[PDB]
């Protein structure tokens, strides 16, 4: 599975959609998912990490 | 003016090559506690010439990933700045570790560090005075100068204080030929002083009504002895809103720090850098200013410098553009990677 950053901050304001970015770098230095941005400006992609067996969706 | 992007390689935290921004006008570098974002502030400082002992390390080769362990990842390392001017082709600013020591280079010509800071120099970058940074607890020092303190941090930006010596030294030679002697070196060390401390004066109540929104907070700055005000203190006086007229020191909490503020501000609006980069300014504010400082970055963005900042509080960094997030990635050594995030596409 995987989330993408964009869609989750689609009807967000400027502060939510700060704050899912920030969430993104936090649950990445748990290593509760990966991520991956093919370069810059373009979407974020949040897979399952190795910490974290659980549902992706559940995070979020 | 425009710092569009920084590149690295192997540098620190920052393995492998990483493109890092590009940047906007107002962009702030966020992410989890960790190495990556002062890493990040060493990067900049070190491609803009900054000496190894101020790099948190002992010798320059410590600055290649992984060689503080012994085990580097590669024999070189490199940082480099893009930077763009309207009408101009990109100049790339590179300083690569190379054996050991440092490679300046100019658009992929290699250059010794005299022309590096030269060519920086005519950019408005003044690498060792370092104008582009301020530095973490910039705020509270400034706001702990008493007068002659101030007047000594006029002398080091103005550049006055150089002929401080020679000021002294003729005034001795003095006590005809050694009246103009002195009235020469005399003349010199104030123009010097005058230039930077009157376009500070100048731009000081813009600068603090700006921080304290309502229009009511007035500033003020001069000199105690206006004919050589290198041989006195420097008075700064504050009409903070609501109060009355004061000195700058007889200020509180919150508002001495809106006063310092625009001071320090005000001294950086004289011969300033195309971009300011900010380690961490808002972590010395309240939840009453914060937003205030935050908008008046926002707006000088769009016109007067570049803004680049440090920042660790949401109520700050949501007022950027853009968001450049550093994250660890586990590995044999801390290991720093970026995101970038576009703000705008987003109402408040």
């Amino acid at each position: 599975e995987s989330i993408s950053l964009l869609e989750l901050c689609r009807n967000t304001n400027r502060k939510q959609a700060a704050a899912k970015f920030y969430s993104f770098l936090v649950l990445k230095k748990q290593q509760a998912i990966e991520l991956t941005q093919e370069e810059p400006y373009s979407d974020i992609i949040a897979t399952p990490g190795p910490r974290f067996h659980g549902s992706l969706e559940v995070l979020f | 003016g425009f710092l569009k992007l920084i590149e690295i390689e192997n540098f620190k935290s920052y393995k492998g090559r990483q493109i890092i921004g590009p940047f906007q006008r107002f962009t702030a570098i966020i992410g989890p506690n960790g190495s990556g974002k002062s890493n990040l502030m060493d990067a900049i400082s070190f491609v803009l010439g900054e000496k190894t002992s101020n790099l948190r390390v002992k010798t320059l080769r410590d600055l290649i990933h992984g060689a503080p362990v012994g085990k580097p990842a590669a024999n070189r390392a490199f940082v480099s700045m893009v930077y763009s001017e309207e009408g101009a082709e990109d100049r790339t600013f590179a300083r690569v570790i190379v054996g050991g020591s440092s490679e300046y280079k100019i658009n992929n010509k290699v250059v010794q560090l005299h022309e590096y800071s030269e060519e920086l120099e005519k950019l408005g970058i003044l690498i060792k005075a370092r104008n582009f940074l301020v530095f973490q607890g910039a705020v509270e020092s400034i706001a702990m100068k008493n007068p002659k303190e101030r007047t000594a941090l006029f002398e080091e930006i103005s550049r006055s204080g150089e002929l401080a010596q020679e000021y002294d030294k003729r005034k001795k030679e003095m006590v005809k030929k050694a009246k103009q002697a002195f009235e020469q070196i005399k003349k010199e060390r104030f123009d010097r002083f005058n230039a930077c401390f009157e376009s500070v004066a100048t731009n000081i109540d813009e600068i603090y009504k700006a921080l304290s929104r309502n229009s009511s907070a007035q500033a003020f700055l001069g000199p105690e002895n206006p004919e050589e005000p290198y041989l006195d203190g420097i008075n700064y006086n504050c009409v903070a809103p609501g109060k009355r007229f004061r000195p700058m020191d007889n200020l509180s909490g919150g508002e001495k720090t809106v006063a310092a503020l625009a001071l320090l501000f005000a001294i950086h609006s004289y011969k300033p850098a195309p971009f300011f980069v900010l380690d961490e300014i808002d972590a010395a504010l309240d939840n009453t200013n914060i937003g205030k400082v935050a908008n008046y970055i926002k707006e000088q963005s769009t016109c007067n410098f570049q803004a680049i900042v440090i920042s660790l509080k949401e109520e700050f960094y949501t007022k950027a553009e853009s968001l450049i997030g550093v994250y660890p990635e586990q590995g044999d050594c801390v290991i720093s990677k970026v995101l970038t995030f576009d703000l705008t596409k987003y109402p408040d």
